[PDB]
């Protein structure tokens, strides 16, 4: 739910 | 006996494992150093310390085999409630029963009980902590165990938030049984006696230390001064309503 640095590191 | 995918799974978690946990801690230098003065002298170092772990742990479940069929939500909502559970799973391998501390080689990267308390958290979550890494440190896992629990801890169904529960719950019952039969096959009696079951057992005690740890983040989080000694990765994993 908008958590561009988890994100980021998750892809 | 065991099985080649189950096998497959072991050795992909171990070398993942190898790949995200370095046992050299090289890469401590680069926190703000740790201060031994709550003080609230070691929250910087110890700030940055977790902020890091975090990352690694992401990157430790990247590579645990089926996590990469979930999607994104999934993967999120997952890693936000297992990260501090994993990082004190994985701080066993630092953990020592000689002095009850974190030894991370080196004197300033070796914390105990009151560094640890310096950084904004009560007994009542390091009482616990030591707790859990004592009875954890008895159980001698092997290291394949220690993996295979790591990742069964990251990919649990019933955390809250999950949408594809029974994508989440066949990835993990393939963990679980890769460690049941890990155990029966590849882990000699007495050890083995009831190692399953004790393993599971903290995994509760980890919801158990995850449940207080929330509650005093937010605690120091609702105050200015001390979210902004955190970093930005630490306030959107563990929450940044400040
Ligand atoms: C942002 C935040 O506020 O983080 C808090 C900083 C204090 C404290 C009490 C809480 C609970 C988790 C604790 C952490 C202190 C440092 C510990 C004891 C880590 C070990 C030094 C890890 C060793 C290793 O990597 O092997 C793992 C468990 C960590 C998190």
């Amino acid at each position: 739910k908008n958590h561009p640095m988890l994100m980021n590191l998750l892809k | 006996k065991l099985s080649e995918e189950q096998q497959h799974i072991i050795a992909i978690l171990l070398d993942a494992h190898h790949k995200t946990y370095d046992p050299t801690y090289a890469d401590f230098r680069d926190f703000r150093p740790p201060v031994r003065m709550s003080p609230l002298s070691m929250l910087p170092h110890l700030a940055d310390l977790v902020s890091y772990s975090i990352q690694k742990v992401i990157g430790f479940a990247k590579m645990i085999p089926g996590f990469r069929d979930l999607t994104s939500d999934d993967q999120i909502v997952l890693l936000k409630s297992s990260a501090i559970e994993v990082i004190m799973l994985r701080s066993n391998q630092s953990f020592t029963m000689d002095d009850m501390s974190w030894d991370c080689g080196s004197q300033d990267y070796k914390y105990d009980v009151t560094d640890v308390s310096k950084a904004g958290h009560t007994l009542e979550l390091i009482e616990p902590l030591i707790k859990f890494q004592v009875g954890l440190k008895k159980l001698n896992l092997h290291e394949e165990e220690h993996v295979l629990l790591m990742a069964i801890c990251i990919v649990s169904p019933d955390r809250p938030g999950v949408q594809d529960a029974k994508l989440v719950e066949a990835i993990q019952d393939r963990l679980s049984n890769t460690l049941q039969t890990y155990i029966r096959c590849r882990h000699p009696p007495p050890g083995s006696h009831q190692l399953y079951a004790k393993m599971i057992q903290k995994l509760a005690d980890l919801r158990s230390l995850n449940e207080e740890h929330s509650k005093q983040y937010r605690s120091l989080s609702f105050q200015p001064e001390n979210s902004m000694k955190l970093t930005p990765l630490v306030l959107e994993v563990f929450g940044n309503e400040i």
